[PDB]
């Protein structure tokens, strides 16, 4: 489909407590003398 | 902050006090186009 | 310092694009994948945005959110 007409919708969102999100623990030569 | 309109208040909105809609969701509106070879364009259209 | 900056320079981007309207474009998107969540052209629009600029686990995380 094309689709044409697409509303936006510019919101000051995403304020949150800068924890995680979803509460988990994400996890994931040398020198020489002569 | 005033009950906002339920639908058991919007018989309110027909009483001689003159009552206005601001629908603001449209203003903004882009179409998203597509040629294959390229790249893909983005125009802002007009709302309301 | 002579052939790390030669190497410097072959890692410039030519097609980067203009600083503060790629922040405005990511911004315009952002909101536009926000609002539409079910618009395929949304993703693909952002996710391109972060190929032509930027790096690339970024736009392959918002494609993975977009699909599903």
């Amino acid at each position: 489909d094309e689709t044409y007409g697409v509303n936006v919708q510019f919101e000051s969102d995403e304020e949150e407590g800068d924890e995680d999100v979803y509460g988990e623990v994400r996890e994931e030569c040398t020198l020489s003398a002569n | 902050t005033e009950p906002y309109l339920s639908s058991q208040n919007y018989g309110e909105l027909f009483s001689n006090q003159i009552i206005w809609f601001v629908d603001d969701t449209n203003v903004y509106r882009v179409t998203i186009h597509k040629t294959f070879e390229g790249n893909l364009t983005t125009k802002p259209i007009n709302g309301a | 310092p002579k052939g790390y900056l030669t190497d410097l320079n072959s890692m410039i981007p030519t097609h980067g694009g203009d600083i503060n309207d790629i922040k405005k474009a990511r911004l315009l998107l952002k909101s536009v994948r926000e609002t539409n969540p079910h618009h395929p052209p949304a993703w693909i629009a952002s996710a391109r945005l972060e190929e032509v600029t930027g790096k690339l686990q970024v736009a392959r995380n918002l494609i993975m959110k977009g699909t599903e």
